[PDB]
């Protein structure tokens, strides 16, 4: 079960390499030194308790596509945000990675467009999207002397802009 | 609601942190997600999460009230009050800087270079020689200071009108406003 | 409590530094307050 575990991770760096195409257990046995015996039956019968629940997709027949959200191109992440936006929003650190190129060239590639690609989570996670409408540019000194409390003064606010008025 | 509290808020967004930006446009669905249905769709630290949802909450714009039941987060998106609070926000800030403005006329306007005593202007008298004309400091008789800055030469300032044209934007957007429904 | 105002610091740690604010003012005025801690000159001996 472990030597399967083994081979789940074999085929995420097959994904890192891109040429994912529909494959079967004796191959992936094979280019990974193991044999094909009875073993082979136990750890398919482990295999297939391991299809249903392949998060990391394994399907049985054309398949392997582990990736929820999978595009791979600058055109392909713009359409999948722009989409995702109209759903609302989304994105996380882990998408890209597993989607495209290997981890770089992907903040760049956001960077390099419209997009001002949006960082804002923790220091592990980007929910990526990209602005359309302005951040009204504000000094800063007005960014902040609009910092007066009115935390709780709901009844006072009604009065004083009645007083105003 | 309407196109008012959708392109409000959406300028509203501008004041507070970007990160809070993204949550408030989550407003986009009045559908009030919860606090876990936010934790699986603006996905952003429970810790994080709390934190803006709190500062969001406490400027009035937004009312939460979790139940008991999984617990459901009350979210909401006040527009009724939101309109209020930015009123009373630019009525304040107008009238800081205003108030800012006219109380920064006000300065001794003499000093020496030696002992840097400022005085005020009615010592005049006193800092003063009959003969030689020149303003000479008290205790110490070798002053030749006027006034390190002049006085208000310009207008009132470019920061009151920097403030208005900035905002031409926000007093444009409240003129659409211009109180579309009368409910409470 | 001043810059954290001025940076807009979160709202508990404001609210910690206002606890701490208080206490010190009610012991200066005060140090022998029923039922709180008694603040120490750094030496273990209460100040007056
Ligand atoms: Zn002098």
């Amino acid at each position: 079960f472990g030597v399967l575990a083994k081979i789940v991770n074999y085929m995420k760096t097959r994904h890192q390499r891109g040429d994912t195409h529909p494959l079967t257990l004796d191959e992936i046995l094979d280019e990974t030194q193991h044999l094909d015996i009875g073993l082979k039956q136990k750890q398919w019968l482990m295999t297939e308790a391991l299809v249903n629940n392949p998060k990391i997709e394994v399907i049985d027949g054309k398949y392997a596509f582990k990736p929820k959200y999978n595009v791979r191109d600058k055109k392909a992440l713009l359409r999948l945000l722009d989409q995702h936006d109209q759903r609302g929003l989304g994105g996380i650190l882990l998408e890209d990675i597993e989607e495209a190129l290997p981890n770089s060239q992907k903040a760049v590639k956001a960077l390099g467009d419209q997009i001002l690609f949006v960082n804002r989570p923790d220091k592990k996670k980007i929910l990526f999207f990209n602005d359309k409408s302005c951040q009204f540019s504000v000094d800063e000194e007005f960014q902040k002397l609009w910092r007066s409390v009115t935390v709780d003064s709901m009844d006072e606010e009604k009065i004083e802009e009645y007083l105003k008025r | 609601p309407a196109a008012l509290k959708r392109l409000a808020k959406y300028v509203i967004r501008g004041f507070y942190g970007i990160e809070h930006a993204l949550a408030l446009d989550i407003l986009i669905r009045n559908s009030c997600v919860k606090e876990e249905d936010m934790l699986e769709l603006l996905k952003f630290d429970r810790k994080q999460l709390r934190s803006v949802l709190n500062n969001l909450k406490g400027d009035k714009f937004i009312k939460c009230r979790m139940r008991v039941e999984t617990r459901h987060n009350y979210y909401f998106i006040n527009y009724r009050t939101l309109v209020n609070v930015v009123k009373y926000k630019l009525d304040h800030m107008r009238r800081r800087i205003e108030t800012d403005e006219r109380d920064s006329t006000n300065r001794a306007s003499f000093k020496c270079p030696v002992c840097s005593s400022t005085f005020t202007d009615l010592e005049a008298n006193q800092l003063f020689d009959p003969m030689t004309g020149t303003f000479r400091c008290t205790f110490c008789h070798t002053e030749v200071e006027e006034d390190e800055s002049a006085m208000p030469k310009k207008d009132a300032r470019t920061l009151l009108a920097r403030f208005n044209e900035q905002i031409e934007p926000i007093y444009a957007l409240l003129r659409e406003t211009e109180d579309v429904n009368l409910a409470y | 409590l001043r810059r954290n105002e001025q940076n807009g610091a979160a709202a508990h740690v404001i609210a910690e530094d206002v606890k701490l604010l208080q206490f010190h003012v009610a012991t200066m005025v005060d140090n022998e307050l029923p039922g709180l801690p008694r603040a120490m000159q750094k030496s273990g001996r209460p100040l007056k």
